[PDB]
């Protein structure tokens, strides 16, 4: 619930870790988003790794922080009725520029917030496309008035969780299928992964419908040019992102034969004796190339913590150069 | 899609909150027209904080702080488009810093201001359209 | 013999009901004084008369009157519905009580006006009925009653005086409409046509509906044909508009209709 | 474009107004247990609903299910207003609470039926309709919902066992002519001079023409006349008669006929 | 809204009040203001002014400002039946037009340019010679119209 926002750095970038759409993250979020409105405001980014959704109209009052009182999700029953949810009460609280990091394991509110910000062009689209889910589900209990009266000897009985409503973007388009492509790639994600809303069993279909009323803020969804081949720059500059490049060539190799799995223990002692010295290998060259001893040997070295992420420092790079544009256009 | 159409926990909520209006009618019946007072709280002199203290305390039981300021922090916020009745209006008068008022509809708020003391006046007056500051809400029982 | 405007009969609108619950409340309360208890029982009763609750609304006023005994109001709905019950001569007394406590209550003479055309005194209804229409000449409905009463004492008489008063008006009120109609002037399906164009929602539609049929079934009456006007002061009364005279009068000349019938 | 058959709106009676007054009287004192004033506050409700002020029964309903939860009906009155609203899923767990609080009361089934008929249910709606129709073939309306639902699923084979069904009726009672009409067995003529010979009273005569006129709504808007149909549910409604299934749906049916008619 | 209508209908069905005693109440809260063009403060008031406050502050109907436009409001009426509470217009004044407030027995207050804010008389011979028309604004009770 930490509130430290002062201009450190060169400008006041943030990455915030969002473990799950709670009831109460607007409720402890606006102890930390709320208070910069009239003072000057920075490119921070909001990161929603490994998330898991909570609530809608949570997701709702979050998100109505970085919009003026618009619309951020349509929804859609059964029959065909149309309706656009969106807390009126309180107008864009941060007036700064935003650079929205997602993954592929994000939660389907995120990709609510991240589609908000996507059609509304006010924020920046960083990372892997999503899961892909697009249905709203109604959690209710299986409780009734009589049941505590005439049956005292009963426990408390289950709940139960059903897909009542389908969700869609302003844009008019939907992420129950397609996802959410955004502006910056990443080498992890350009793998195909066996994973998503496609293999989950009974999952629906796809639709579009009509395009919400929405004040978009210039179409730089589509034309991402100028951070595009800087980050290309950036990724083809440094060996981290070629490693990892090189663990997903070992992926989309190994992918091949993933099913069926051949056990000799000659081979599988070769291919143990390889993965290590290609981590002590790559831990040598990071050492050198940061300066901190070399290791040698594994039993000093206890279980710590290892790199976090190099892909939240090129999108903290990235906000650094929205706000080199944002002081070179305000024209 | 006349009657019935509203939940019952609405109709409830339309039969509990339908003399709001009524009531803060009543309090400026009985006090319209008293001359406005720096840190009054009686009919010999009120100001407009003091006004609202004794009209969310005398008709719905609400005991609000006495300052503006405390006031202004009070409740919860609200928007000008949907605003109800017993809402507290906050203008940025300036005189003392701010100003509050209690809207009763149709844009219009009863408050004691400076000039003609407690009266009613409307939120399009071009005085209080151009000073018009926030709103908020503090009769929470729906 | 003619195809019909038809709107959604009215139904009781939550306003209504949420009124009516507060007020049950409030009544149920002993915190409220005398006055405040009459003044809520007559509008209760007038919200039960808007629902066509005329016993309950009847017993509210008569409590409010036990109340205080000063009130016109009262006075007035406990006339209508003496009308509408046919004891005539307690409705008069009503009346003459209603322009003793108060005689800038015009609508009194009206109301007066109807219950002494209903007894048989025309020549008194015409004097009260006149005396409405000049409050007022414009009101297309006042002309419309002061034609029904003097229509009882000279047909042809009765006739010339309503193009009259049409001519002499402005001509901008709707119901005039109707007047043409009295005085062949134009065909009943334009009068529907312009009916149909002058109601906006249905509750408008209702209104016209309500007192124009009223007013053709009386038409129709006149002319001898029971048929027509019967089925048109159903018409009428279905419209659901309990607080229109043309809907309460409606429903009384049914029950003379049904009277006339029970008696051979 | 067709002659109808009219009846005088119906009026709350003097009975039901004395009985809401000595209601509120006694609900006005403390004097009374839990139970007896649940019992009280659903009779009181029931008498709401009769005179068509549902907001105030349900109100009374909630009130009455607020002391005593185990009360099946006050469920199926939720039920029904629910359904009314246009709240199906709510209305289907009303009528499951009904069932489960008591199996045997075999109405709620049908309530529940229409509800899922007009919620887009049909198949379920047509096992609960059957189910009613299991409980007793000789009523013909239970046939007619039951036909209202198999014909969103199968026209012909409908009409079919809506035509087998009349056929193993014992065909007493007067609402098969209806049916039959809905077989092309009589002209609309026939069924309304059957109407009118059937009708003894002038409320007997608005319980007839509630009915007769929704199921004709009904079957003009299958052809796809609008109109026609808008006018019969209209001419329904008009009965006053608010107990009456036929009047609620007929004036639902009118709902969804402007609601099409707003949205382009 | 919802609410807001109700609560509306609500407090106006509650309200008894006398139109004369809060006209006179304004007007003892208002005698001796002086006459001021486009003026809407006890510094300076204009006939148009005055009754806009008036009817605002005692009853709450949200009059226009002008004269021409507050001449349009409500219904006319005519001077045979004129009732308290009702707004008299004159043919007379800077811009042709002025307004007042009927209190009964051919009375009337009014923000005259003449020694200000004051009560006359609708007999006197400057204004019966210089009478309009006459509308009003202060209704009794209508459900439904008769179209």
């Amino acid at each position: 619930v930490k509130m430290s926002v002062k201009t450190v750095g060169k400008e006041k970038v943030g990455v915030l870790d969002i473990p799950g759409f709670y009831v109460g993250l607007t409720d402890d979020v606006k102890v930390q988003l709320q208070k910069l409105e009239k003072q000057n405001v920075s490119s921070v980014i909001i990161d929603l790794r490994s998330n898991g959704g909570g609530a809608l109209t949570e997701a709702v009052s979050l998100s109505g922080l970085f919009i003026p009182a618009g619309p951020i999700v349509q929804v859609r029953d059964n029959n065909g009725k149309v309706r656009e949810d969106s807390d009126t009460d309180g107008q864009v609280f941060y007036k700064g520029p935003l650079v929205v990091l997602v993954d592929r394991f994000s939660a389907a509110a995120s990709e609510i917030f991240a589609a908000a910000m996507q059609d509304y062009g006010r924020a920046l689209v960083v990372g892997e496309p999503t899961f892909g889910a697009g249905t709203v589900q109604q959690y209710r209990s299986l409780n009734r008035i009589y049941d505590q009266m005439l049956r005292p000897e009963w426990p408390a009985l289950g709940s139960v969780q059903y897909t009542i409503q389908k969700f869609y973007r302003v844009n008019g388009g939907s992420t129950q299928r397609k996802g959410v492509t955004p502006d910056i790639i990443m080498p992890t994600g350009n793998e195909e992964t066996e994973t998503g809303e496609k293999f989950e069993d009974n999952a629906l279909p796809w639709d579009s419908i009509d395009a919400a009323t929405y004040v978009k803020s210039g179409d730089l969804t589509a034309f991402e040019p100028e951070l595009l081949k800087e980050h290309n720059a950036r990724i083809a500059k440094d060996p981290e992102f070629q490693n990892i490049m090189k663990d997903i060539a070992r992926f989309n190799a190994m992918k091949d034969k993933r099913n069926i799995v051949s056990l000799n223990y000659a081979v599988r002692e070769k291919e143990n004796n390889e993965d290590d010295a290609t981590r002590l290998a790559r831990l040598n060259e990071r050492f050198k190339r940061e300066g901190k001893p070399e290791l040698k040997k594994l039993d000093d070295l206890p279980k710590d913590y290892q790199e976090p992420d190099p892909y939240l420092d090129e999108t903290v790079n990235i906000a650094l150069d929205l706000a080199k544009l944002e002081k070179a256009r305000p024209a | 899609t006349s009657s019935l159409q509203a939940s019952q926990d609405e109709f409830e909520n339309l039969v509990r909150n339908v003399d709001v209006k009524s009531r803060i009618m009543d309090q400026y019946a009985d006090w319209k027209g008293v001359r406005y007072r720096l840190g009054g709280s009686t009919k010999k002199g009120i100001d407009c904080s003091g006004f609202v203290q004794r009209t969310f305390r005398e008709q719905f039981g609400l005991e609000l702080p006495r300052s503006t300021y405390e006031q202004q922090e009070m409740g919860k916020s609200v928007s000008r488009s949907n605003l109800r009745t017993g809402d507290l209006v906050l203008f940025r008068a300036g005189s003392t810093g701010r100003h509050v008022g209690i809207y009763i509809g149709n844009n219009q708020f009863v408050h004691a201001s400076t000039s003609s003391g407690v009266i009613i006046s409307s939120m399009n007056e071009p005085y209080w359209k151009k000073r018009y500051n926030e709103a908020r809400r503090v009769l929470s029982r729906s | 013999r003619k195809s019909e405007v038809l709107a959604v009969p009215l139904q009781p609108t939550l306003q209504q009901e949420v009124i009516l619950a507060r007020m049950e409340q409030i009544l149920a309360s002993r915190a409220l004084t005398d006055d405040e208890r009459a003044q809520l029982l007559y509008e209760r009763g007038v919200l039960y008369d808007s629902l066509g609750l005329r016993a309950l609304a009847r017993n509210d006023f008569s409590q409010a009157l036990a109340i205080r005994p000063d009130m016109p109001e009262v006075f007035n709905y406990l006339g209508i519905y003496l009308t509408q019950a046919g004891n005539f001569d307690a409705a008069y007394e009503a009346f003459d009580s209603v322009l003793e406590l108060d005689p800038t209550y015009n609508y009194a003479h009206l109301n007066r006006g109807i219950a002494l055309y209903y007894g048989g005194r025309d020549k008194l209804a015409q004097d009260d009925l006149l005396a409405f229409y000049q409050d007022d000449p414009n009101d297309p409905f006042r002309s419309l009653w002061l034609y029904l009463a003097e229509q009882k004492l000279d047909e042809k008489q009765a006739k010339e005086v309503l193009k009259q008063h049409f001519e002499k008006s402005d001509k901008e009120q709707w119901g005039w409409n109707i007047v043409e109609f009295y005085l062949g002037n134009i065909s009943e399906q334009t009068l529907m046509e312009r009916l149909k164009a002058d109601a906006t929602d249905n509750t408008s539609l209702a209104e016209h509906l309500s007192e124009t049929n009223f007013y053709l079934g009386k038409y129709y009456l006149s002319l001898g044909d029971l048929d027509s006007a019967t089925a048109l002061f159903k018409l009428a009364v279905a419209n659901n508009v309990h607080n229109f005279v043309e809907h309460r009068y409606a429903l009384l000349e049914l029950s003379l209709l049904g009277q006339d019938q029970d008696d051979l």
